């Protein structure tokens, strides 16, 4: 029965403020200290900010000693984090922890509850929906090597993509890459599939982006 | 101003080895070192703090230890529960804990080489005024694959990235995709694009290319 | 129909008494009425239980070169102290190598004992006591058991005689307002109230009831320091309450209290003591009325005492010679207050003689007893 | 039972005791926790830092207790084991850290036993022993035939009770003897052990050690270590540092032996030879055994008096004529009235 849930998160541009929460449930809460923890993607956890209990005594990750306020509610079972000019460096997931003292200062405990972190994204960037742009096969050269043909989704701005193939009826041999960030601050990923090169002439393979931030769904063709 | 750090990325073991991964402090923080373990979509599980302590629901199968300063984390037996990301934390006695790189332990596998194919950009992006092309290398299994994008045979960086799958489920293997990024101006400039691939399961690298 | 008939027995248990009851226009007749047991409940409302209290101590939190903070807990007479300049060691040496500036948490709080749920007392208000009485009634030779409650608004029918009982001379309780009451014994004190006990006194441990989580105590506990490298926790803390109250509980309510009262618990109750009087009214029904006309006729009867002695028991012996030509009974009464009769009547038939027990402070007794529809005189000479 | 697991991970330890013979104090296998004495029966339930019907090998064996020796759990008799206060003590049972015991009045309680060695350990403490009157009458010991009274008792069970002592994982434990002066240099010597230590040596001298460990150009008062990495677990004692702000429990243990309410023998004094005055009533008392007198007025004030009774005493009471009630030892009340 013990869990931490955030709350809170989502996207704004630099310079913005953001307040994250963590309501707490199963366990006391004002008998433990608490602390928040981001992830970057592609990156290790890194500490942000932490609350010893009754607000004792208050510490902060050093690039954002100035920016960040930590505060607790012991009567809502609640922790919060007031998150202000925030910058691109502050993109991140954002998890809430329990620690298993009261104070901060035991070096001997580590935090036993992690919640379900919450996205943060700051960025200079619109919601602009993805292009896809099919990528055919070299069927005149790999014909022997089994053909591998995608499509690329590029020049959106939001996370979260589906991409699938044939409406989820074509799995095996699928390939979903990881969206990169490009240096104009919108995300691009590609999406292919590896079949034999003799079903190209018979069938049709369609690449299928479910954009759900811009109500945006592609369906395209792929072919030489 | 003190990091920890940890083995230099990952670990490739099977099920039923024995993993070790190492952790250091550059100056001293405190008597002991807590450890984490993170599977991907899932938050941070503390299986040992206090050094030598286990969490309750942690198996007897991780064990904690050390050696002068350098702390240490033990798996007696992996099994297929146990290929995770694994992180160290000291506080300073302090709240202001720190935790290291954090370390990767993957399935072990022999070696095979990558499929490489190469897409040209396709007319709908060229008309965009943009031109992308992709060097897809499919079902490798070594991930530190080297990729390097050529020009009118003239060596090209920064102006590429890549992206590279967690390892496969079934296969055990990884897929990286690397894209060029080109105006269509300079697009056109070019005769001919190559990407050039180097890997642990070939026997020579491999160049591909188009016009 | 009916004839009420009124009589007051006084409050005591295991002495008979006659009660006359004469209808007009029917013979008079005696009924014999003995009160076999008297008891007094009152209604109990629990305020807490104390019991032993268990002193319980963590093991000290040794910081080495560092601050160990102190935490405010909800346990009941919490104690915590941070003590500063502490160098503890243990059995193969120092605990800390760095002594600059080593703190030790000392923490301690009061808890019940596993005895609580067995040795303990109960601190009950007490008020509004019931009475009730068990009385033996003899009629036409059948023996009947009647209980009621003697509030004099309560009564019960035994063989269609209906016996109204109360209310009593007297509410006089042996238990005071404040009881407490530990296993079979009970003590009047005036203990204090939930939330407000003292140490070393009874209640310095409180709780509603043996299950309940919310306890109340009051030990002056208070940390002291280490001995000088020692690890322990010492303190100084009041003497268990209940354990004082136990040893000095003194003699029970069972030994102490007047009038004689006998004193139970589970349920607690106050039992035959001589307080006040009880009276009766017996509803008695007109079937139970005869006439003296309707009465047998006696006849030959004497009286004549053997012999007589001075004492504190019944030793003169009268004997009464009657002969009846017809079997049935007749009703027996003493004409007199000198000299009563054990029996409230007696069978009749063909030729025999009663004997009937008396005692006397004087050398010359005489006395008349009425026998069925006659009356036979008798007298003794009676002797140290 | 063997059926009790709840010391399967766990260990017995040394703790400080205020005397362990010849008034001095030690660190001892056989430190005593806490006396209880809640029976009213006089039986005393005993908690000690070793563990009785164990082996260090984590059987059970009633015959054998373990006790804590330089780090490692060591064997020892059971029947060597032994309680006593003013005189020793009968033990009615044990198990593992609990001494059930029935001694004579005393102002200390000694526990100790017999190790491996063939070396007496003991540890004393202050206690005032004095056990409690059962009924109104004084006994040495238990009669044949008696009044039968409820008194507390302990039970000589060891079946689960909702009572229990935390146990934790034990602090780093200071071992002087694990360093040792080589040159100029200090050994550190592990013994299959987990060693923790520090120092005031120039260089990276702190750490962990599972080997022998050498530290250079120092001497061994500048150092400490201790063992740490514990696999067994141990009771929370007061006497023993905790080493982390809120513990480390990993498991409990239950208190054997429960107290209850049960059926408690007592004697009863001979009946007294009764005669009478005037309003007066006279007896002549000749207990056997210290027996309490007392008695009350039947009337409005019962002028309530007590006394306890040597051997020869004639008691003469006044009369009232409401009667007396006269209560000797054990025996029901008697009645009096004037004649
Ligand atoms: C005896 O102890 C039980 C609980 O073990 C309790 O319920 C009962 O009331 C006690 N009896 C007496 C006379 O105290």
């Amino acid at each position: 029965e013990v869990q931490l849930v955030e709350s809170g998160g989502g996207l704004v541009q630099p310079g913005r403020s953001l307040r994250l929460s963590c309501a707490a449930s199963g366990f006391t809460f004002d008998d433990y200290a608490m602390h928040w923890v981001r992830q970057a993607p592609g990156k290790g956890l890194e500490w942000v900010s932490g609350i010893s209990w009754n607000s004792g005594s208050i510490g902060y990750a050093d690039s954002v000693k100035g920016r960040f306020t930590i505060s607790r509610d012991n009567a809502k079972n609640s922790l919060y984090l007031q998150m202000n000019s925030l910058r691109a460096e502050d993109t991140a997931l954002y998890y809430c922890a329990k620690d298993m003292g009261y104070s901060g200062n035991d070096d001997y405990y580590g935090m036993d509850v992690w919640g379900q972190g919450t996205t943060v994204t700051v960025s200079s960037a619109s919601t602009k929906g993805p292009s896809v742009f099919p990528l055919a096969p070299s069927s005149k050269s790999t014909s022997g090597g089994t053909a591998a043909l995608g499509c690329l989704v590029k020049d959106y701005f939001p996370e979260p993509v589906t991409v699938s193939w044939n409406s989820g009826a074509l799995t095996s041999g699928v390939h979903t890459f990881p969206a990169v960030l490009q240096s104009s601050g919108l995300y691009s990923l590609s999406s292919v599939v590896t079949v034999p090169s003799s079903s190209l002439g018979t069938q049709t393979y369609i690449c299928n982006v479910n954009h759900k931030p811009s109500n945006t769904k592609v369906d395209k063709r792929v072919e030489p | 101003d003190i990091q920890l750090t940890q083995s230099p990325s990952s670990l490739s073991a099977s099920v039923g080895d024995r993993v070790t991964i190492t952790c250091r402090a550059s100056q001293r923080i405190s008597s002991y070192l807590n450890w984490y373990q993170q599977k991907p979509g899932k938050a941070p599980k503390l299986l040992i703090y206090g050094a030598f302590s286990l969490q309750s629901g942690v198996p007897s199968r991780f064990s904690g230890s050390g050696s002068g300063t350098d702390f240490t984390l033990t798996i007696s037996s992996l099994q297929p529960e146990d290929f995770a990301t694994y992180y160290c934390q000291q506080s300073y006695r302090t709240l202001t804990r720190t935790f290291g790189q954090g370390t990767k332990v993957e399935i072990k596998r022999t070696v095979a080489a990558p499929s490489v194919f190469i897409f040209p950009p396709s007319d709908e992006q060229l008309k965009s005024g943009t031109a992308s092309v992709v060097c897809l290398l499919n079902n490798f299994y070594p991930r530190e694959a080297k990729v390097q994008w050529k020009v009118d045979n003239a060596l090209q960086s920064g102006n590429s990235q890549e992206s590279v799958t967690e390892q496969d489920s079934k296969d055990s293997t990884y897929s990286l995709s690397s894209t060029l990024t080109l105006s269509k101006a300079d697009y056109e400039k070019h005769k001919v694009y190559a990407c050039e691939v180097t890997h642990q399961g070939l026997s020579s690298p491999v160049t591909k290319s188009f016009n | 129909g009916s004839y009420e008939h009124v009589t007051v027995i006084p409050n005591t248990v295991g002495v008979p008494y006659k009660t006359l009851v004469n209808r007009p226009g029917y013979s008079p007749m005696v009924l014999e009425m003995e009160l076999l047991s008297v008891t007094l409940e009152p209604t109990l409302s629990l305020d807490y239980i104390t019991c032993e209290y268990k002193t319980v101590i963590p093991s000290p939190y040794v910081k080495c070169c560092g601050t160990a903070e102190c935490k405010d807990k909800n346990l009941p007479d919490y104690s915590c102290k941070v003590f500063t300049g502490v160098y503890p060691f243990m059995w193969g040496g120092a605990y800390c190598f760095c002594d600059a500036e080593n703190t030790q948490l000392s923490e301690a709080h009061v808890e019940k004992s596993e005895s609580c749920k067995t040795e303990f007392a109960s601190a009950y208000r007490a008020h509004t006591a019931s009475a009730s009485a068990k009385l033996r009634v003899l009629y036409q030779g059948n023996n009947i058991t009647v209980t009621a409650y003697a509030n004099g608004d309560h009564a019960v029918t035994v063989k269609d005689a209906k016996f109204i009982v109360g209310p009593m001379s007297s509410a006089w309780t042996p238990f005071d307002n404040k009881i407490v009451v530990y296993k079979g014994d009970v003590y009047n004190m005036d203990y204090p109230p939930f939330g407000a006990g003292r140490p070393g006194q009874f209640g310095d441990i409180q709780s509603r009831t043996p299950e309940s989580k919310d306890v109340y105590a009051n030990t002056q506990l208070v940390l002291q320091r280490p001995a000088a490298g020692t690890v322990h926790v010492p303190y100084s803390q009041a003497p268990s309450g209940f354990k004082y109250w136990l040893k000095e509980r003194g003699a029970s309510l069972q030994h102490t209290a007047p009038f004689g009262c006998q004193i139970a618990t589970n349920p607690v109750r106050a039992v035959n003591c001589a307080v006040g009087n009880m009276p009766i009214s017996i509803d008695i029904p007109e079937a139970a009325f005869t006439r003296v006309v309707d009465a047998p006729s006696l006849t030959d009867m004497s009286c004549e005492v053997p012999a007589c002695t001075h004492s504190s028991d019944f030793g003169g012996v009268a004997i009464i010679k009657y002969a009846a030509s017809k079997k049935g009974k007749c009703a027996v009464h003493s004409m007199t207050n000198a000299v009563t009769i054990r029996e409230a009547e007696i069978e009749v038939e063909g030729n025999s003689q009663l004997q009937i027990s008396f005692s006397t402070a004087l050398a010359s007794a005489e006395f008349r007893v009425q026998v069925c529809s006659t009356q036979v005189h008798c007298a003794a000479e009676c002797h140290p | 039972k063997d059926n009790f697991n709840v010391y399967k991970a766990t260990r017995p330890y040394l703790a400080h005791c205020p005397d362990c013979g010849e008034g001095h104090s030690c660190h001892s296998p056989v430190a005593l926790e806490r006396i209880r004495n809640e029976a009213t029966d006089g039986t005393l339930k005993i908690q000690v830092s070793l563990q009785i019907g164990i082996k260090t090998d984590d059987s059970h064996d009633w015959t054998k207790l373990r006790y804590m020796d330089n780090h490692m759990p060591a064997d020892a008799e059971r029947a060597g084991l032994f309680v006593r206060t003013s005189a020793p003590c009968t033990i009615t049972g044990t198990m593992g850290h609990f001494i059930l015991a029935r001694c004579p009045k005393g102002e200390t309680l000694t526990v100790g036993f017999t190790d491996s060695r063939k070396i007496s350990h003991s540890c004393t403490h202050p206690f005032h022993h004095d056990p409690p009157v059962i009924g109104r009458e004084k006994f040495h010991s238990r009669p044949q035939h008696g009044k039968e009274l409820p008194c507390s008792t302990y039970v000589q069970s060891t079946a689960a009770t909702t009572e229990e002592i935390e146990v934790h994982m034990p602090p780093d434990t200071p071992d002087r003897t694990l360093m040792s002066q080589q040159s100029g240099n200090v050994k550190i010597t592990v013994n299959g052990q987990t060693v923790r230590y520090k120092c005031n040596c120039g260089g990276s001298n702190e750490g962990l050690t599972t080997t022998d460990k050498v530290i250079n150009n120092c001497k061994v008062d500048q150092c400490h270590a201790a063992v740490t990495n514990h696999k067994k677990w141990q009771y929370n004692s007061p006497l023993v540092p905790r080493n982390a702000e809120l513990g480390d429990r990993k498991g409990k243990i239950h208190i054997p032996f429960p107290l209850a309410n049960v059926t408690c023998r007592v004697p009863k004094a001979r009946n007294p030879t009764v005669t009478y005055g005037k309003n007066q009533v006279i007896m002549l008392l000749y207990p056997d055994h210290p027996t309490l007198l007392s008695y009350r007025n039947m009337g409005e004030e019962p002028n309530y008096q007590e006394e306890w009774v040597m051997h020869k005493k004639e008691v003469v009471l006044t009369v009232p004529t409401e009667g007396l009630e006269v209560t000797w030892g054990n025996n029901e009340p008697y009645k009096y009235w004037p004649q």
